[PDB]
């Protein structure tokens, strides 16, 4: 149960909707909003004359 | 009538003339002007293709 | 070079789907913020 | 504003595109009518959508003189319905103001069960539809 | 109000007959007080007209 | 009003790739939550097929500003542009494949769908005053008789400030005026009929402003 994160995907049967499998990795909306911000990744070696 | 019926009579007219035929024409009038009596009368070219 | 969460917001709707449902204040980022503690925010002008 | 407007802009939208969006509907013209043409989207007027544009005034003395002819067909009168006075008196009055005018006869002529309709009737059905379309706004149109 | 009235709505086609209904003045002032007491009880000792005015 | 599909089409014809222009009100099917499957079978079927180009037309009609999280039409709608938001992102770049979408006003512009590296191409299109309007002109009255001496800077040189199909829809109602006359060429007086008829706007400038 513990292993099984809450907000997360778990495997369900269909007659009887009991616990099958977990869901690996279904989704972060966290990310999801940085994909959609899609930000542009930098380094700092290549900051221009702002040192 | 030169506005819808004429394109079908002979488009080619317009064709040789060298413009494409009317697209669609409004009709522009004050309220209460009775235009709606114009396209009912418009009706007596097809009475089955309107 | 710092290795921090970035996240910079320009105020939309789309994102709003992921914040809250209506997103009453603007605590929802950082409900998203609040666990990811390692996160620095950006907002443009 | 509105979240119709998303899909009511959506559907107007769609009647811009399917009219020559990638396609012309051939041997076929579509013929729209409006009061106002000021509120009218700035896409409709383009050439693409409009083709042309023609405008239906009020009618003018002739054309009220016309229009009333049209209207005065099952009248029963006496040969004395002077309708150059009150076309005359007709100023400005709307294409269905007359038709309202030659059915106010009757009024008038059911009134006092006067079988025939007299030139008096349409003189004071004309003078009591002069006076009750004072309250209008008087805002024609504009083609822009 | 007839103003806020939008133009198409007094269209000739869409309304014939217009009546504006106005105040009583003098006498349907007097009328108004007799229908509307035709049941009430009172002596008499009221001037309907005198009221009305 | 500047043809608004007239250059993508443009692009469509003296192109290799196949085309894909679809009206940006389209994707709203009769089934519910259908629409952000078939934006993702768009682009699906666009990279599946060759080096091809698609268009999206009308994009502001899928590409809003503010969403109504209530309506239920509208949460489909918005979920629709965030498929094609990654579908659009769903690009590996190793893909012959890039579909243009077009909207008239970008006043109303979802950021997201024109974020940095989600689409990089700003392309306006002012109104030709007299560096086009001359060769939209010229362009335009091609087809034309123009018998003799009707001049094309003549009316070009006015300030009439006009549109893109403003010139062809005055070169058409020249072309109805003479229909209606039966000039097998277009006389230089029709031209001044069509120039104020098509141009014809109550400015009302009060010359006092001066």
């Amino acid at each position: 149960i513990t292993k099984l994160t809450p907000t997360t995907r778990v495997a369900l049967r269909n007659d009887s909707y009991v616990l099958h499998l977990v869901l690996p990795s279904k989704v972060d909306p966290l990310v999801n909003l940085m994909k959609v911000e899609k930000v542009p990744d930098s380094t700092y070696d290549m900051i221009g004359g702002l040192d | 009538r030169e506005s819808i019926e004429l394109p079908l009579m002979n488009p080619e007219l317009f064709i040789r003339v060298g413009i494409k035929p009317p697209k669609g024409v409004l009709l522009y009038g004050p309220p209460g002007t009775g235009k709606t009596l114009l396209a009912r009368a418009i009706a007596s070219n097809i009475d089955a293709n309107f | 070079h710092t290795d921090c969460t970035f996240i910079r917001v320009s105020g939309s709707e789309l994102v709003q789907k992921y914040i809250g449902e209506g997103s009453r204040m603007v605590r929802e980022l950082f409900v998203m913020a609040r666990e990811h503690a390692p996160s620095i925010i950006f907002m443009d002008e | 504003g509105t979240s119709a407007d998303r899909e009511i802009q959506r559907t107007l939208m769609e009647l811009l595109n399917q009219l020559d969006g990638f396609d012309q509907l051939g041997k076929v013209k579509m013929i729209m009518a409006t009061n106002r043409p000021d509120v009218l989207d700035p896409a409709l007027l383009r050439p693409g959508r409009l083709d042309r544009k023609i405008e239906i005034p009020l009618p003018n003395e002739q054309s009220r003189m016309e229009i009333l002819k049209i209207h005065g067909a099952g009248i029963a009168k006496h040969g004395e319905i002077d309708y150059e006075a009150v076309v005359k008196l007709a100023e400005g009055f709307n294409g269905a103001d007359l038709r309202n005018i030659c059915t106010e006869a009757g009024m008038s002529a059911i009134r006092a069960e006067r079988d025939y309709v007299i030139h008096e009737d349409f003189m004071k059905a004309v003078r009591k539809l002069n006076e009750a379309k004072k309250l209008e706004s008087s805002a024609t149109y504009s083609a822009d | 109000r007839a103003d806020i009235l939008d133009p198409a709505l007094m269209r000739s086609g869409r309304l014939d007959r217009k009546i504006e209904f106005p105040h009583p003045t003098e006498e349907a002032r007097a009328r108004i007080l007799q229908i509307h007491s035709r049941k009430m009880n009172v002596h008499p000792d009221v001037n309907f007209e005198e009221l009305a005015r | 009003g500047t043809g608004k599909t007239m250059l993508a089409k443009a692009v469509a014809n003296h192109t290799t790739a196949a085309f894909i222009r679809v009206v940006g009100s389209e994707f709203v099917q009769k089934y519910l939550g259908e629409g952000p499957r078939m934006v993702r079978d768009v682009f699906r079927l666009a990279k599946e097929n060759a080096p091809a180009i698609i268009f999206i037309d009308e994009v502001d009609a899928i590409a809003t500003a503010r969403f109504d999280a209530q309506t239920g039409a509208d949460r489909e709608v918005q979920r629709i542009l965030m498929e094609l938001l990654n579908q659009m992102d769903g690009f590996d770049q190793t893909v012959n494949v890039k579909v243009i979408m077009a909207t008239n006003r970008a006043d109303t512009l979802d950021p997201a769908l024109l974020r940095p590296g989600r689409l990089d191409r700003k392309i306006e299109f002012p109104l030709p005053d007299r560096r086009q309007k001359r060769l939209v002109f010229q362009v335009c009255t091609a087809k034309m008789n123009l018998s003799d001496e009707v001049d094309l800077e003549d009316y070009v040189s006015r300030p009439d400030k006009i549109s893109a199909a403003e010139i062809t829809a005055i070169c058409q109602e020249a072309g109805m005026h003479a229909v209606r006359k039966n000039r097998y060429v277009i006389l230089p007086k029709d031209f001044e009929k069509g120039y104020r008829s098509n141009v014809k706007k109550p400015d009302t400038d009060f010359d006092f402003y001066k």
